[PDB]
């Protein structure tokens, strides 16, 4: 696009993956106002519209909240405290022809300073004086609609930075595109945390015999405990049972009897007491009551 | 948040070697970016390397370009400038930035970095 | 004129909780049982929104096409318009100028001329047929929950209970006073209004709704909600209570009657 | 306050040579980025040289590589170009250009070269 139309489009209902962006290899003023990009991709915010323009490159320091110049003036000015990134790279390979490209045709003159966000569009010139132009351009017309050159010979410093704003503003609208949530596999059968598509807990998964018709998305039972929350990858139900607790009891004949004793792990499988307490933390002497010839459940 | 303490100076003849480091202490994660300052005497301070931390790309001047190499070592928190074949021009105070706002090449004084206590490299 | 009886139909899934043969109680914008809901016939008039639309419609052939959503459905405030077709259903929310009498052999179209300042489109895929729609605009939202089921009646509402499942939210987020529905035979449609009223939810063995009460529609279904069954037995239940609000609200207070001598420092020629 | 002048311009002959300068005030030269552009008869204008502000490195259109040379001086505040090897198309009016908060293009000066 342009300068004098670099249209506001709004491109909703998507996903926008930035790690391609940042294995890219070719970024130079890589800018994020507001929030870090370490967290840019799994967490997201609304008004997710975006801008772009081959912009010079030999003033992007000029680029920034509270910073006015030649570019913040008159062609694209920030608001305070901007939520979004600016990105700037290397244009020097792919837009350069012979004899400058002389399609990126800029705006250098304007009477007031631009409002942050604004497009401005037009085609009658500046007014400086107090003589008016007659239509033929004379000594105080000052043509804004002026020309960049951009020549091979030219340095990185003169050589034009593709500037592109994903700017995120607050309104009373959710979020369109956000980036992606990176996912790992799953296990089956065990004690495990779990970190589904908007519930966590803790809890055994395990192979249902149940069905779901299509629009639930998780499950729950009486007294407000759930039962079932949805895989969206492999398209097969499972269910949660609440891995095991309960108390100890010790069942002994009197100290002045024997020094014996005799341990009650209440309402378990009586295979995983080991796995259950620490026994690698825990004494040798508790490590005895553990396991042994006299298992019983 | 970040407290940057680097040390590795000194002198040596030309054609020589040299190592800089630079310790990182504070909210590592958060720094994103490293960018190793210089400032000739009677010159304005300027950038030489480069380093992403997230990526592991490297950035050089072209003063600098071919004989200079940057290094980051995420064990200790330290990232390391290594000056091999040396030359007198290259006297002059070192600094080393951290940033945590993303990557900007090429080096600039007005943005906003958390800078070290400077360090002398004293070449002839 | 032409009013209608709805039996104990309009009951949807207040969430996307899925509960197995257990008696629950939910507080929502739902339909209170046995109100009157309208029937029109040709005729598209305008009607109001009052937080909560219940839709019926009964046809035979596709009449109806879709609707005009708006405030003063003019160019000064921002118009929502959907628009179903044979292939295809158009979603988009823009400034609007709608006709004086709007209407849409195979192709006819002068609902609208105006096409400035749009925001926000959206495209997906769409007597015998009843479909069931709700339209509600709740927190800068629109849910629709909806339900098809087959009929063959012409006259009124067929009996029977049903629940209805959500399928799209929208982020319009626009203030909605007004709306009128467009058309092209003769067709039907029925519209009812939701008011805020407690429920009891009889869930089955695999999470779908087979009945449910009010718990203000008589006190038999009102003891139902108070002791969450569908079966009473014989005895006394005491559920809730009143009391009796005050009308006048009158004030009494002393004889003022002192008449203290200001009219001397208001009423003379030197002070 | 910021303003720029050019002077010394004439009418040359294919092969010539003339040394030509772009006064600058207000403003340093060591901090900011100098531009050359130049108007030939029913062209549109077009960039001729660049000088980095640090000074260290120039640049030269396509056209004129090899034959321009140009300068500044740091002291006097003028920026100067050594102009040689002449053709009949360099036909065009001289504008020294910069970027100091907003930009000021100078008058120009003439320079026919038939
Ligand atoms: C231990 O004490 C109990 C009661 O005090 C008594 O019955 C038992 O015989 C004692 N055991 C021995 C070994 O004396
Ligand atoms: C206890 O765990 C063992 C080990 O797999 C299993 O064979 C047994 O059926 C389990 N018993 C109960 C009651 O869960
Ligand atoms: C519905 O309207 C009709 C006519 O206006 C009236 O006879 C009837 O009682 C109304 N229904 C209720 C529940 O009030
Ligand atoms: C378009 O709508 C926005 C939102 O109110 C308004 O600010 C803007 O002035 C409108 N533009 C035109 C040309 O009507
Ligand atoms: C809609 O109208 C109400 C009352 O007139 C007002 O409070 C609200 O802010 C309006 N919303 C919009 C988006 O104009
Ligand atoms: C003063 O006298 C006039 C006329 O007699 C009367 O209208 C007015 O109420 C008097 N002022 C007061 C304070 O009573």
């Amino acid at each position: 696009a342009s300068v004098y139309a670099w249209n506001r489009k709004r491109i909703s209902n998507c996903v926008a993956d930035y790690s391609v962006l940042y294995n890219s290899a070719s970024f130079s003023t890589f800018k994020c106002y507001g929030v870090s990009p370490t967290k840019l991709n799994d967490l997201c915010f609304t008004n997710v519209y975006a801008d772009s323009f081959v912009i010079r490159g030999d003033e992007v320091r000029q680029i920034a909240p509270g910073q006015t110049g030649k570019i913040a003036d008159y062609n694209y000015k920030l608001p305070d405290d901007f939520t979004g990134c600016v990105i700037a790279w290397n244009s020097n390979n792919l837009d350069s022809k012979v004899g400058g490209n002389y399609n990126y045709l800029y705006r250098l003159f304007r009477k007031s300073n631009l409002k942050p966000f604004e497009r401005d569009i037009s085609t009658e010139i500046y007014q400086a004086g107090s003589t008016p132009c007659n239509g033929v351009e004379g000594f105080n017309c000052y043509f804004p609609l002026q020309s960049y050159g951009f020549q091979p010979t030219n340095g990185v410093g003169y050589q034009p930075y593709r500037v592109v704003v994903l700017s995120f503003e607050l309104l009373h609208a959710p979020a369109t595109v956000c980036g992606p949530k990176k996912s790992t596999n799953l296990v089956k059968n065990k004690c495990v945390n779990f970190n589904f598509n908007g519930l966590t807990g803790t809890g055994v998964l395990t192979e249902s015999n149940k069905k779901f018709l299509p629009f639930q998305q998780f499950g729950r039972d009486i007294a407000d405990t759930t039962d079932a929350v949805r895989d969206p990858q492999t398209l097969e139900i499972l269910d949660i049972t609440p891995c095991s607790f309960g108390g100890v009891s010790v069942i002994t004949p009197g100290t002045n009897t024997s020094n014996q004793v005799a341990v009650l792990y209440q309402d378990v499988n009586c295979t995983e007491v080991p796995v259950a307490i620490h026994a690698d933390q825990l004494t040798p002497t508790w490590r005895v009551y553990s396991t042994g010839s006299n298992v019983f459940q | 948040q970040v407290q940057l303490v680097e040390s590795g100076g000194g002198s040596v003849q030309a054609g020589g070697s040299l190592r800089l480091s630079c310790a990182a202490s504070g909210s590592i994660s958060s720094i994103t970016y490293l960018g190793w300052f210089r400032q000739a005497p009677g010159k304005e301070r300027e950038g030489v390397a480069a380093l992403i931390t997230v990526n592991g790309h490297t950035y050089y001047a072209d003063s600098v370009k071919g004989r200079f190499t940057v290094s980051l070592d995420n064990a200790k928190n330290t990232v390391y400038l290594q000056m091999n074949s040396l030359k007198p021009e290259d006297t002059a105070l070192y600094y080393c930035a951290a940033a945590a706002w993303g990557y900007a090449w090429p080096l600039h004084q007005d943005d906003y970095w958390y800078w070290g206590q400077g360090t002398q490299v004293t070449v002839s | 004129p032409a009013y209608t009886n709805s039996f104990t139909r309009g009951v949807y899934y207040p969430d996307k909780v899925f509960r197995s043969s257990v008696l629950h109680s939910t507080q929502d914008l739902f339909l209170p049982f046995f109100s009157n809901v309208t029937w029109f016939h040709f005729d598209n008039p305008v009607l109001p929104f009052n937080d909560g639309v219940y839709f019926a419609s009964t046809e035979k052939s596709n009449i109806i096409r879709g609707w005009i959503f708006g405030t003063t459905l003019d160019s000064k405030t921002q118009s929502l318009l959907i628009v179903n077709n044979a292939t295809n259903v158009v979603i988009k929310v823009c400034e609007f100028q709608f006709c004086n009498d709007p209407f849409l052999m195979e192709s006819e179209f002068r609902v609208y001329s105006s096409a400035n300042n749009c925001t926000f489109e959206y495209v997906s895929q769409p007597f015998k047929n009843l479909r069931e729609f709700v339209f509600k605009n709740i927190d800068g939202y629109f849910k629709i929950y909806s339900k098809h089921t087959p009929i063959n009646l012409v006259r009124d509402l067929p009996q029977g209970f049903s629940a209805l499942e959500p399928l799209v939210d929208l982020p319009i987020g626009i203030n909605i006073t007004r709306f009128q529905t467009l058309l092209a035979g003769a067709a039907a449609y029925y519209v009812g209004y939701l008011q805020p009223r407690t429920f009891l939810l009889k869930y089955n063995e695999n999470g779908t709704i087979t009945d449910a009460v009010d718990c203000a529609l008589d006190p038999l279904s009102e003891t139902k909600c108070t002791l969450k069954s569908f079966t009473v037995e014989k005895g006394i239940y005491q559920t809730s209570n009143f009391r009796v609000q005050p009308t006048e609200s009158i004030v009494r207070f002393p004889n003022i009657t002192n008449l203290c001598p200001f009219g001397e420092v208001f009423n003379a020629t030197r002070f | 306050q910021v303003q720029l002048v050019e002077s010394g311009g004439g009418l040359v002959q294919a092969g010539g040579s003339l040394r030509l300068s772009c006064a600058a005030s207000g403003f340093p030269v060591k901090n900011f980025e100098m531009e050359w552009y130049r108007k030939a008869p029913g062209k549109e204008r077009e960039w001729v040289a660049a000088i980095q502000s640090g000074g260290v490195e120039t640049y030269y259109a396509d056209s004129v590589k090899g034959r321009f040379t140009i300068s500044r001086d740091n002291a006097k505040n003028t920026v100067y170009l050594q102009m040689n090897s002449l053709k009949p198309e360099d036909t065009a009016v001289y504008y020294c250009f910069v970027y100091v908060g907003r930009s000021y293009i100078g008058q120009g000066t003439q320079v026919t070269v038939s």
